[PDB]
RNA sequence: GAGCUAGCCCUGGCCAGGGUGAAGCUGGGGUGAGACCCAGUGGAGGCCCGAACCGGUGGGGGAUGCAAACCCCUCGGAUGA
RNA sequence: GAAUGCCGGCAUGAGUAACGAUAAAGAGGGUGAGAAUCCCUCUCGCCGUAAGCCCAAGGGUUCCUACGCAAUGGUCGUCAGCGUAGGGUUAGGCGGGACCUAAGGUGAAGCCGAAAGGCGUAGCCGAAGGGCAGCCGGUUAAUAUUCCGGCCCUUCCCGCAGGUGCGAUGGGGGGACGCUCUAGGCUAGGGGGACCGGAGCCAUGGACGAGCCCGGCCAGAAGCGCAGGGUGGGAGGUAGGCAAAUCCGCCUCCCAACAAGCUCUGCGUGGUGGGGAAGCCCGGGUGACAACCCCCCGAAGCCAGGGAGCCAAGAAAAGCCUCUAAGCACAACCUGCGGGAACCCGUACCGCAAACCGACACAGGUGGGCGGGUGCAAGAGCACUCAGGCGCGCGGGAGAACCCUCGCCAAGGAACUCUGCAAGUUGGCCCCGUAACUUCGGGAGAAGGGGUGCUCCCUGGGGUGAUGAGCCCCGGGGAGCCGCAGUGAACAGGCUCUGGCGACUGUUUACCAAAAACACAGCUCUCUGCGAACUCGUAAGAGGAGGUAUAGGGAGCGACGCUUGCCCGGUGCCGGAAGGUCAAGGGGAGGGGUGCAAGCCCCGAACCGAAGCCCCGGUGAACGGCGGCCGUAACUAUAACGGUCCUAAGGUAGCGAAAUUCCUUGUCGGGUAAGUUCCGACCUGCACGAAAAGCGUAACGACCGGAGCGCUGUCUCGGCGAGGGACCCGGUGAAAUUGAACUGGCCGUGAAGAUGCGGCCUACCCGUGGCAGGACGAAAAGACCCCGUGGAGCUUUACUGCAGCC
RNA sequence: CGAUGUCGGCUCGUCGCAUCCUGGGGCUGAAGAAGGUCCCAAGGGUUGGGCUGUUCGCCCAUUAAAGCGGCACGCGAGCUG
RNA sequence: UGGGAGAGGGUGGUGGAAUUCCCGGAGUAGCGGUGAAAUGCGCAGAUACCGGGAGGAACGCCGAUGGCGAAGGCAGCCACCUGGUCCACCCGUGACGCUGAGGCGCGAAAGCGUGGGGAGCAAACCGGAUUAGAUACCCGGGUAGUCCACGCCCUAAACG
RNA sequence: CCGAGGGUAGGGCCCGUGACUGGGGCGAAGUCGUAACAAGGUAGCUGUACCGGAAGGUGCGGCUGGAU
């Protein structure tokens, strides 16, 4: 659920929040937390390259294993569920049986106390990780490398899942969060399961002073510019766009595709994403 | 009203010093000219 | 040249007093169980009044100025972008 | 002789403006060649969340003393932040370094770039963050946590004794963290005392008194006491913390668990060392063997790494503890004790300002801490006042106009004016009470009204004590008293009705615009599969993001409610393995130059040969677009209806003389005595219309219209009064401007608006206070306008390039 | 064009007369009273409001009357804006 | 107490046919549609056929004039959870009953909000026809919606 | 002291009236089309939603008060 808020200020009136309800830890381990470069969008040239960033709440990183293969056969008790503020995902504190300590991203379902592990050999069960071409067609799943052992790179953000659809050889056909048909290999480690923490889309911003919280300075329209800043800038009075809906730089931004056609990635997909 | 000149030792230093000038091709360019002319102070005294 | 100014980054600091009284909690009523209702507790908020502090609304003065943007009266924000 | 020339000198304006806050002065005494201005005393006024004290920047001798007054000081000067000379700044513990890391910077390894240089994990540098051992008093003309005194403490070295597997840049623990609110107990600070100490005082009608006035503490090791912070103990197993490990992490059993225990801090006490008022004696002396005690109030500071709640989820590294590794175990470390040793730099002074930033001794600007008392509900607000500091470096008169700032006003009460601009009114607290509408929060301090001082009597609970008195806090109910008036002074909303625009708090043109503009949650389109897209860079490399489609970029729209129609012919974007056009290159039919030759060299047809364009289709919250004519109904009028030309298709819902309406003050209705504005309607909408969104909408607004009530010098219509100026005398003494001037009116003339020409009229010479009609008055080589084959910003289907992309 | 500030208002006036009123007249289709129209006459007078920036105009309530023009569409080194 | 019949209701899982789309193959001049046609689609390789895949909704035969429910309404199969109802024994209670203004709950479809999902269908819409005209009936397209969750809506020829 | 009432302020109910506007009833001698009663020439009716000069249409589900 989302808490709601009776209106007893003008932002009150729409301001939702998450209800924090799977948590049962509200200080992050010691070992797995380090500081985060806040960058306020700007480059090593200390140039903004990224508009609009910058200003919102100090946040310690912490430190996931998105590999898990890592540790192959040593199963973990599911200790806390935790509040990680870098990600839209909750994540979960394992502690496993060879004392080591790890942060996993939380899976939708996974309990506090129960036992995963990962490998070619885990049950089909939420929280544990195996190489794709072992889990069985059509369960969903999520932490998904896109190539073996560089790391898991799908299927990351609250709510969000990854559906297997076949066998082609070497290779294991995904169905993406965004409804793109993919191939990955088949040594690709994925993690049983969706993403939990799926109520994350529901929630109501409700004040400016809410973006400020997250870091987002306010973003300006380039048809509150001038001719010297942005396409759209100029006019007498209000002006529609009179050319081509174009970005500060240029270029056209509704339709205009802006994958690169020979990247040797095409040969992997399948089917573009669909709505 | 709050005015441009706001003196501060360590800035004037690490911004006009003898050490940054010596740094940068643009630095070096200063010193040699003032040198050049004959100017008695290559760079601004601050008290340190 | 960013010791003015604009943004960001790191690290410190400041915000008298008063007012309103959200959620939650406890008690009671209610119901098959509830919803909910009433009192108490409670202390939320780009919440209210108002100094510091940040402003610069209207008028008046000043106009070889006290001042190359100031002064008086008035007025905006003042736990928050 | 002119260039608004250049440099310099000196004029004119002129004894003119001004002499820099309207907090304020008067007298006596002294010094001196000279005194409103220096010193001293008395009186008066002003600041007191400062206009007092301390600190950090910045300044750099401005500090102290002697001598001096040319210049500096807005006057004066015997004085001074000025001239000269001499003196003055003392640290193991305060601050920085011989410690640590933050962003950032630099940068072994490494990467990149014509060069110069650009990056770059570790490392290093980098603080006002972490860390680390001194408190009180006395002393100098001038330094003091620095010197001295009293009492404490830190590190390094060496030695002794006891103890221990010692040993680190390596492992681990810890350091280590947010916001808001808050408990207990203390301390800083404060108030009272009929109690303790004290020089005195009795006035002018009364008082020899529970009289007045003054003061009644500070630091302190170990112990102890009080309050708090922190920390479970034992054994076994152990595959993880890049070696090792007894440490830590993980599993299991036992015991203890809101306890105590061990530990740390705060406060109190504490051997001891200090301090010590008024008053009157010439900073010092006495007071004084000063006393140094009780009660209340009480922190935002302390215990502290306390507690709770919340979402936006809140540095690092070292010191420290523990673990082991080599090594070494005659060492080494730990603990106690003892002697020795303990470096460099800062220290004066100003510091909300006459010493800093503003050219000035400039009404401006400048970060942190302390900031007393009484009353007003509270408070850092307001009034007065303590301590301390000042009266703002020109004065003395006068009592015009006029200006400024201020007070009041008969009768009227917005009649003022573009506008109630301005100024009145209202104004705190307590009680009563309070409408449309509403998103049920509000609107709301709505509106409106009553109370408010003091005295006596009765009385209710709380805090501290003890349960009581005392103090202190929140009350209640009667009875009276006085004045024009009881938040008796100071600080402290005028209100209402109704439209427009923007949902809202916010942001903005530093220095003419604060808005209806920007932003804003929210909505939609669209791009992006991760070495993402996109952005910066030649590149390396970075941001994006240590994120992964519930994510990130770009665009428009802008809470919310109800909605968002038709047109894909043109442009854009997207899809389309056909076809057409298509460059290099491939291919070489055929043709040429030359050579005696083999040969060399050159041109060159079909055919093959990409993207792009052309072609087919899709696509509107993509650029954008959304008609005209004729005729027809029992009376006129009009046209549901029929016709026809055109188009890609002819504007749907809603709204409409509007922030849009030309005609226009449209017409009608409302309000007014009267209404080019306002509101409500109508619809021939010059020229609304649905995300450059359409129509509404509670709440909000220093936004812009319209009206009413209250009240007023806004006005009829002005009068008086106050202070600072203006005026007069003494001191000091500018400015722009200036062809030279011995510079009147009229009517004419004149390059067309004459002091300067003609005629006539008028007029003795020279100033002071005033007013602004002229000198086409001053200022600025007109911003409008044009001209120049002048410039610059911006646009695009102008031209031609380039990056980027394909 | 090395600048001649530009509408309206307010203030202060001053002038012309083709006269709004008051005074003097002739003609009348002048009975009286009231008008009409021309002549002489510039001495004085020529109101207060609603609307709009407005000039002008219209309207309200009055009036003997509510005149029209010039003075750089009089007057910003006088004010307003 | 002991038995029975049932599309009664809730949650989860799950099976096959068909429709559409995408991919591979093979193949060529039409297909589709109607009363007759046209729009449409198709030499850029359709329709018809074979192989593979994805996805949603509905449940052929059984199925009946049948069964169940208080009404709305309920249909592949499996399990769990749960309601009502009939029978037989005549064992227990001893009039504990009938109705029911108010109240409360349920309440087909369409419609609304937030989010999913979207094959087929299909308001609005666009185009072809038909026709005197044809904002319709017919044809080719097509968005909400139809489906899932949760929250509203509370209507009906909610009828026997 | 209470007190007729008068005064200030803010509320509730009722009535009359209003530029303009919504549909209703009646009028009938008009204009348009022909929705319903026959299978009424697309069976009707229906709740709801969307749309159309008008009757009405269409979608989804329901009823038979539907001819053959
Ligand atoms: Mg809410
Ligand atoms: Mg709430
Ligand atoms: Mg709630
Ligand atoms: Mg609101
Ligand atoms: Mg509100
Ligand atoms: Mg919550
Ligand atoms: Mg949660
Ligand atoms: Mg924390
Ligand atoms: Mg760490
Ligand atoms: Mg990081
Ligand atoms: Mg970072
Ligand atoms: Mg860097
Ligand atoms: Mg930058
Ligand atoms: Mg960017
Ligand atoms: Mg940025
Ligand atoms: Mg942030
Ligand atoms: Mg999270
Ligand atoms: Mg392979
Ligand atoms: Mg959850
Ligand atoms: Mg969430
Ligand atoms: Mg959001
Ligand atoms: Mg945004
Ligand atoms: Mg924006
Ligand atoms: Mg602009
Ligand atoms: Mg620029
Ligand atoms: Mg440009
Ligand atoms: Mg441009
Ligand atoms: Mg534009
Ligand atoms: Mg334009
Ligand atoms: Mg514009
Ligand atoms: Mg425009
Ligand atoms: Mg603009
Ligand atoms: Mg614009
Ligand atoms: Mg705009
Ligand atoms: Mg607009
Ligand atoms: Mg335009
Ligand atoms: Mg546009
Ligand atoms: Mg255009
Ligand atoms: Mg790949
Ligand atoms: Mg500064
Ligand atoms: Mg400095
Ligand atoms: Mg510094
Ligand atoms: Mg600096
Ligand atoms: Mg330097
Ligand atoms: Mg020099
Ligand atoms: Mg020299
Ligand atoms: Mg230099
Ligand atoms: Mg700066
Ligand atoms: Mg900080
Ligand atoms: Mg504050
Ligand atoms: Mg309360
Ligand atoms: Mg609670
Ligand atoms: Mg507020
Ligand atoms: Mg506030
Ligand atoms: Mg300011
Ligand atoms: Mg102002
Ligand atoms: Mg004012
Ligand atoms: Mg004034
Ligand atoms: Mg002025
Ligand atoms: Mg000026
Ligand atoms: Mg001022
Ligand atoms: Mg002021
Ligand atoms: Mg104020
Ligand atoms: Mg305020
Ligand atoms: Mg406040
Ligand atoms: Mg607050
Ligand atoms: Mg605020
Ligand atoms: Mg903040
Ligand atoms: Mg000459
Ligand atoms: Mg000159
Ligand atoms: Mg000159
Ligand atoms: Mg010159
Ligand atoms: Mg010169
Ligand atoms: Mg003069
Ligand atoms: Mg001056
Ligand atoms: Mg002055
Ligand atoms: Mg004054
Ligand atoms: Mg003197
Ligand atoms: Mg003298
Ligand atoms: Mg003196
Ligand atoms: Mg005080
Ligand atoms: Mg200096
Ligand atoms: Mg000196
Ligand atoms: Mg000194
Ligand atoms: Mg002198
Ligand atoms: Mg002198
Ligand atoms: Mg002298
Ligand atoms: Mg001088
Ligand atoms: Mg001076
Ligand atoms: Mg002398
Ligand atoms: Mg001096
Ligand atoms: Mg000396
Ligand atoms: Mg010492
Ligand atoms: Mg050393
Ligand atoms: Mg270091
Ligand atoms: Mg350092
Ligand atoms: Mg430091
Ligand atoms: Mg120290
Ligand atoms: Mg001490
Ligand atoms: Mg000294
Ligand atoms: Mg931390
Ligand atoms: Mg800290
Ligand atoms: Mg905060
Ligand atoms: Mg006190
Ligand atoms: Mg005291
Ligand atoms: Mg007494
Ligand atoms: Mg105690
Ligand atoms: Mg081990
Ligand atoms: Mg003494
Ligand atoms: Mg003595
Ligand atoms: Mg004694
Ligand atoms: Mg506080
Ligand atoms: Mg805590
Ligand atoms: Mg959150
Ligand atoms: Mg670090
Ligand atoms: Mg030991
Ligand atoms: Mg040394
Ligand atoms: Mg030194
Ligand atoms: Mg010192
Ligand atoms: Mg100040
Ligand atoms: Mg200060
Ligand atoms: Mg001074
Ligand atoms: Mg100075
Ligand atoms: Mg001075
Ligand atoms: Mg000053
Ligand atoms: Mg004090
Ligand atoms: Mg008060
Ligand atoms: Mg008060
Ligand atoms: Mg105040
Ligand atoms: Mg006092
Ligand atoms: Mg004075
Ligand atoms: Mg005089
Ligand atoms: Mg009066
Ligand atoms: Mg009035
Ligand atoms: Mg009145
Ligand atoms: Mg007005
Ligand atoms: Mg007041
Ligand atoms: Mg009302
Ligand atoms: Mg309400
Ligand atoms: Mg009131
Ligand atoms: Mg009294
Ligand atoms: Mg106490
Ligand atoms: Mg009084
Ligand atoms: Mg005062
Ligand atoms: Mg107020
Ligand atoms: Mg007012
Ligand atoms: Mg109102
Ligand atoms: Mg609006
Ligand atoms: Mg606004
Ligand atoms: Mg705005
Ligand atoms: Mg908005
Ligand atoms: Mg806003
Ligand atoms: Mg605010
Ligand atoms: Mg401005
Ligand atoms: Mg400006
Ligand atoms: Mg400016
Ligand atoms: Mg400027
Ligand atoms: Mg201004
Ligand atoms: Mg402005
Ligand atoms: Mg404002
Ligand atoms: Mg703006
Ligand atoms: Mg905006
Ligand atoms: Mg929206
Ligand atoms: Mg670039
Ligand atoms: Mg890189
Ligand atoms: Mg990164
Ligand atoms: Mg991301
Ligand atoms: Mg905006
Ligand atoms: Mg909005
Ligand atoms: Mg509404
Ligand atoms: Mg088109
Ligand atoms: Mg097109
Ligand atoms: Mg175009
Ligand atoms: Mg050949
Ligand atoms: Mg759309
Ligand atoms: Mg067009
Ligand atoms: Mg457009
Ligand atoms: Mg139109
Ligand atoms: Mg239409
Ligand atoms: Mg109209
Ligand atoms: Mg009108
Ligand atoms: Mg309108
Ligand atoms: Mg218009
Ligand atoms: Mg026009
Ligand atoms: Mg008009
Ligand atoms: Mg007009
Ligand atoms: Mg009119
Ligand atoms: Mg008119
Ligand atoms: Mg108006
Ligand atoms: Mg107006
Ligand atoms: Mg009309
Ligand atoms: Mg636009
Ligand atoms: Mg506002
Ligand atoms: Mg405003
Ligand atoms: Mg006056
Ligand atoms: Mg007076
Ligand atoms: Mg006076
Ligand atoms: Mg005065
Ligand atoms: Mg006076
Ligand atoms: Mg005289
Ligand atoms: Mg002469
Ligand atoms: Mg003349
Ligand atoms: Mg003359
Ligand atoms: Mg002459
Ligand atoms: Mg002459
Ligand atoms: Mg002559
Ligand atoms: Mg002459
Ligand atoms: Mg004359
Ligand atoms: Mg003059
Ligand atoms: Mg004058
Ligand atoms: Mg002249
Ligand atoms: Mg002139
Ligand atoms: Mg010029
Ligand atoms: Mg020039
Ligand atoms: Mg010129
Ligand atoms: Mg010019
Ligand atoms: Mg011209
Ligand atoms: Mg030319
Ligand atoms: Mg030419
Ligand atoms: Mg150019
Ligand atoms: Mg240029
Ligand atoms: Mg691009
Ligand atoms: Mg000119
Ligand atoms: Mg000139
Ligand atoms: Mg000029
Ligand atoms: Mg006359
Ligand atoms: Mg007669
Ligand atoms: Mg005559
Ligand atoms: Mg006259
Ligand atoms: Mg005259
Ligand atoms: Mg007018
Ligand atoms: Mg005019
Ligand atoms: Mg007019
Ligand atoms: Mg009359
Ligand atoms: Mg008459
Ligand atoms: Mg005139
Ligand atoms: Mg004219
Ligand atoms: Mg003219
Ligand atoms: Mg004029
Ligand atoms: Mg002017
Ligand atoms: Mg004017
Ligand atoms: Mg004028
Ligand atoms: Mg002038
Ligand atoms: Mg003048
Ligand atoms: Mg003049
Ligand atoms: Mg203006
Ligand atoms: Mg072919
Ligand atoms: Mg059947
Ligand atoms: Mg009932
Ligand atoms: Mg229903
Ligand atoms: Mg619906
Ligand atoms: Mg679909
Ligand atoms: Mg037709
Ligand atoms: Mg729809
Ligand atoms: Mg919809
Ligand atoms: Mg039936
Ligand atoms: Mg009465
Ligand atoms: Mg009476
Ligand atoms: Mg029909
Ligand atoms: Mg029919
Ligand atoms: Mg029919
Ligand atoms: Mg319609
Ligand atoms: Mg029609
Ligand atoms: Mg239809
Ligand atoms: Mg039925």
């Amino acid at each position: 659920a989302v808490k709601k808020f009776k209106p007893y200020t003008p932002s009150r009136r729409f301001m939702t929040v998450a209800d924090f309800s799977e948590i049962t830890k509200t200080e992050p381990e010691k070992s797995l937390v380090k500081p985060l470069k806040k960058t306020g969008g700007r480059n090593n040239q200390g140039r903004i390259t990224v508009r609009f960033r910058g200003g919102g709440h100090k946040r310690l990183y912490r430190i996931i294993d998105f590999k898990r293969w890592d540790k192959v056969g040593i199963p973990a008790k599911v200790a806390a569920i935790e509040y990680d503020p870098n990600r839209s995902a909750r994540i979960a504190l394992l502690h496993y049986v060879d004392g080591e300590k790890r942060y996993i991203i939380a899976p939708d379902g996974l309990q506090v106390g129960q036992q995963v592990v990962a490998g070619p050999d885990a049950p089909i069960q939420v929280g544990n990780a195996l190489p794709l071409r072992f889990i069985p067609v059509g369960t969903v799943v999520h932490a998904v490398e896109l190539e073996p052992k560089k790391g898991a790179k799908l299927a990351r953000a609250a709510g969000t899942s990854a559906q297997i659809q076949g066998r082609e050889g070497d290779y294991v056909i995904l169905r993406l969060p965004s409804g793109e048909l993919r191939k990955v290999h088949g040594e690709c480690y994925a993690t049983v399961g969706a993403v939990g923490n799926a109520d994350h889309k529901n929630i109501v911003l409700g004040k400016a002073g809410r973006s400020r919280w997250l870091g987002r300075r306010p973003h300006v329209r380039g048809a509150a510019m001038n001719p010297v800043d942005h396409p759209h800038g100029g006019g007498e009075g209000r002006a529609p766009r009179g050319r081509p809906p174009a970005s500060p730089w240029g270029w056209q931004t509704k339709g205009l595709k802006t994958r690169k056609r020979r990247k040797p990635s095409s040969r992997f997909i399948i089917a573009r994403r669909k709505k | 009203m709050k005015r441009t000149w706001q003196p501060n030792r360590r800035k004037r230093a690490k911004t006009h010093g003898f050490r940054a000038r010596m740094r940068t091709p643009g630095g070096r360019k200063v010193l040699k000219r003032r040198r050049q002319k004959g100017r008695w102070r290559l760079t601004p005294a601050v008290r340190k």
